[PDB]
């Protein structure tokens, strides 16, 4: 950090050290514990914002920093959500039905709604910024990609075991671990994308729909998905094929509505 | 005046209770109605660890007196306290005496109508800064304590209620934010969402309005 | 213009001018507000009253040594303790009800009879109706020397009442027209007689539960004797309306008896306890570890006595043997065999 001598490429560099530092954080999960791991989850998020702080400082009309932005505000929405599945689980022995009373679990079976539809806006924004990066090469393509990947993982899990495990009739069975993975990072998660897809299809119908192994198995998906580490790609770095439009027109304006 | 300290609320977040059994006293009385709320109830997980947390918790509240009344709290048929805030909210479309001297279903007939006002107010107008509605939130415990612990049961047991719409309103109340407080820290999963709701009203400063 | 007067009146009635028909009429112009059901109302009439008026408790020498000092304080004493036996009721501040409580100690109307047994009455209503004002005056997280004091004041206050009761004679003019049909004669082991209000009787048994004051506790002990003899039956009073057996000690009164740490009382209320009631008693909460073995072993008692009828009265026995397991782990004594007959209907089940 001390060697640098511009504004942008400090607060630039001050952000990676802070992401960083909260991916390091990451590492301190173990299986099956939810408690540690939604205080990791916390101090992350933590990190992450001071660490989004400083990129969003960082930015200038020359060469703005859009992709990593967004980039790293999917990577906070996303872990927020984690979060929030976390606290939810823990809701299913925090907050009992009530005695009024699958709409027993009424404000579980909220909580699950709202996280359905949180993971699914955060997938449509994953794809957003994966149509948005054109200018990006393949490997951050498809590191985008996993992540939407990750997001939809976790949004058919909560549909699956909660919402309605009579409509999953998924035909997962196949040749998915077959595929021709480019690198350890994404090898690692299409391992753990095919085993919590198998974890979902025994507990398909083996219990009650808000029964205690739902969100056991859940929270151990999303602890397994945050087990491995976040990886970067050439597009968040260094951006090649940068291509925009100026796109004129022939234009505080008004017209007679007759023409 | 006393505020749930942090420890406690990320302690009920991450639902482990030894650290809760070693909390202090007021902090335990601040949390008791989520704590009551856990034990003497269904089991929802039935998974034998959850057993042991839950006696554990039982063995944590048991010391204490306050826990006799959120039982008494409890008790009461919610069918019918239902059937009458439903109609009364169709139909619309001194306090602490009389507090002091209700029983539970009485109690929360009351502080139920006034929570159903002060939010059908609050929702018809524009949310112009209503300053104090109501009266029944008092510096004594009868109108402080057992009534923030019975607000925390109206939240939880009817449940038509939305945590974010009794957010709202309860910033209207004269000692809200300590209820909000409370409610938000007896309902761990709620805190964005709450939030949520609470940050989409207001795009300044308002001129540092009340 | 509103400094001015009230200015002008501190001097019209500080001095000898001051007389009974101005003096009256002043003060029943704002005492007619302490009663309303306003906080306002109240809060500005105690002001009002406050800035006409004008180390321990030296905030509140106003209502102690200025008020009383007055000439007219005689003839205006019995409307003094009227108007503040309607407000105790009404006004909901703790620091204000202890105030409140020792001016009505120092100064009461004692000569009469009537007087005597309204200003009990009240604070009867007092120690039962309000509780949780009870808890603030007495809370166990912050004991203070007011709180000792008004313990002190409320305990001579049932002293000497119950003193001047014992002076009552047999055969008087006393049994009249009740206007309250909850009268009750209660007559002692000892042959002693004296006529009382089941709810006075409640208040006093209450402010034993509490525990000793600190500073003395004479009065403490000599109520403690006289209503609670060692090795002696206790006293027991008939209703005068029907003969009937009184109901002196009702199942919450009790149950709240029980979690006071004294032993005499918790020892007394289990005698001859039934088993739905220390059922009721069992599933309560709060109720120290001590106080909590004995129950268990009156538990074991019964169980060894009549145990085919503890079972019918049961309702759920796996609460209550979750209840009994919980106490055992936290230490309490005695209940095992309470425990073996809950877990007879209670088969092994599935492990994990």
């Amino acid at each position: 950090l001390t060697q640098v001598a511009s504004e942008h490429f400090y607060f630039w560099l001050n952000s990676l050290k802070e992401f960083s530092h909260a991916e390091q954080c990451l590492t301190g999960l173990q299986e099956e514990n939810y408690s540690s791991a939604l205080s990791c989850i916390a101090e992350s998020l933590k990190f992450y914002h001071k660490g989004i702080a400083s990129l969003t400082a960082a930015s200038t009309p020359l060469n703005p920093l859009s992709f990593q932005c967004e980039f790293v505000k999917l990577r906070i929405d996303l872990l927020q959500a984690f979060s929030q599945l976390i606290c939810t689980c823990n809701s299913l022995k925090t907050s009992p039905p009530p005695a009024i009373a699958l709409q027993r679990c009424g404000r579980i079976s909220n909580q699950m709604k709202q996280s359905m539809e949180e993971f699914r806006s955060l997938a449509s924004r994953y794809g957003d910024l994966y149509q948005a990066s054109f200018d990006a090469d393949s490997a951050t393509l498809r590191n985008v990609e996993l992540q939407q990947q990750s997001c939809l993982l976790i949004s058919h899990a909560i549909e699956a075991l909660i919402l309605d495990p009579e409509s999953a009739s998924f035909q997962e069975y196949g040749s998915t671990g077959t595929a021709h993975a480019d690198s350890e990072y994404e090898r690692r998660m299409m391992s753990v994308y095919n085993h919590v897809l198998e974890e979902v299809e025994s507990l398909n119908r083996k219990y009650t729909p808000v029964s205690y192994m739902h969100t056991a198995c859940l929270c151990n998906a999303i602890i397994a998905l945050l087990k491995v580490p976040l990886s970067f790609q050439r597009y968040f770095f260094q951006k090649l094929q940068s291509t925009s439009i100026k796109l004129a027109l022939s234009p505080p304006i008004a017209v007679q509505n007759n023409q | 005046l006393q505020f749930v300290s942090p420890f406690a609320f990320e302690a009920m977040q991450k639902v482990d209770v030894v650290c809760l059994a070693s909390l202090s006293d007021p902090e335990l009385r601040l949390l008791l109605p989520c704590l009551v709320r856990m034990a003497l109830c269904a089991p929802a997980d039935q998974s034998q660890s959850w057993a042991q947390d839950k006696k554990l918790i039982l063995r944590l509240l048991s010391g204490v007196e306050a826990v006799n009344s959120i039982v008494a709290l409890l008790s009461v048929d919610f069918h019918a306290l239902e059937q009458d805030a439903s109609k009364e909210q169709q139909l619309r479309h001194g306090l602490t005496l009389e507090f002091e001297h209700s029983d539970s279903p009485r109690r929360l007939r009351l502080v139920l109508s006034e929570l159903l006002a002060i939010m059908n107010k609050v929702s018809e107008s524009n949310g112009e800064f209503f300053f104090k509605s109501s009266e029944l939130f008092e510096s004594p415990v009868y109108l402080e304590e057992a009534a923030d612990v019975l607000c925390i049961l109206q939240a939880e047991l009817p449940s038509l209620l939305p945590i974010v719409d009794v957010a709202e309103a309860l910033l209207h109340v004269r000692n809200g934010a300590w209820f909000l407080c409370l409610l938000v820290a007896n309902v761990p999963d709620s805190f964005n969402e709450v939030c949520r709701g609470l940050i989409k009203n207001g795009e300044r400063q308002d001129e540092e309005s009340l | 213009k509103q400094r001015q007067l009230l200015g002008r009146l501190q001097d019209l009635l500080l001095g000898p001018k001051a007389d009974e028909q101005t003096t009256c009429e002043v003060l029943d112009y704002f005492l007619r507000r302490l009663g309303s059901s306003q906080v306002a109302s109240r809060v500005l009439a105690m002001k009002g009253l406050s800035l006409v008026l004008s180390d321990v408790l030296q905030g509140y020498q106003w209502l102690l040594r200025d008020l009383p000092r007055l000439p007219l304080f005689d003839s205006v004493r019995s409307t003094t303790a009227l108007a503040l036996q309607q407000a105790i009721h009404m006004e909901t501040d703790p620091q204000t009800i202890s105030a409140y409580l020792i001016y009505l100690s120092q100064h009461t109307p004692v000569e009469e009879q009537a007087q005597h047994s309204d200003l009990a009455l009240d604070v009867a209503r007092l120690v039962v109706e309000r509780s949780t004002i009870m808890s603030h005056l007495f809370s166990k997280l912050s004991p203070s020397a007011a709180s000792d004091a008004v313990l002190s004041a409320l305990l001579s206050i049932f002293s000497r009442y119950v003193r001047r009761m014992r002076q009552s004679k047999e055969g008087e003019e006393v049994y009249s027209w009740s206007e309250s049909q909850d009268q009750v004669f209660l007559r002692w082991s000892s042959g002693e007689t004296a006529t009382m209000h089941i709810l006075v009787v409640h208040a006093m048994v209450i402010l034993l539960t509490l525990g000793p004051p600190r500073a003395d506790d004479s009065e403490f002990q000599a109520l403690l004797d006289i209503w609670f003899p060692e090795e002696k039956p206790l006293p027991t009073a008939f209703l005068v309306d029907t003969s009937e057996e009184a109901l002196l000690l009702p199942d919450w009164l009790k149950l709240r008896m029980i979690r006071s740490e004294v032993l005499r009382l918790v020892d007394a209320a289990l005698q001859d306890l039934e088993p739905q009631q220390l059922l009721l008693f069992v599933q309560s909460f709060g109720i120290p570890v001590s106080s909590m073995s004995k129950l268990l072993q009156f538990l074991d008692q019964a169980v060894a006595h009549d145990p085919q009828t503890l079972e019918q009265n049961i309702m759920d026995k796996n609460y209550m043997a979750h209840l009994v397991e919980v106490q055992h782990e936290r230490g309490a004594s005695g209940g095992q065999t309470f425990h073996s007959l809950l877990t007879a209907s209670l088969p092994p089940r599935r492990d994990s």
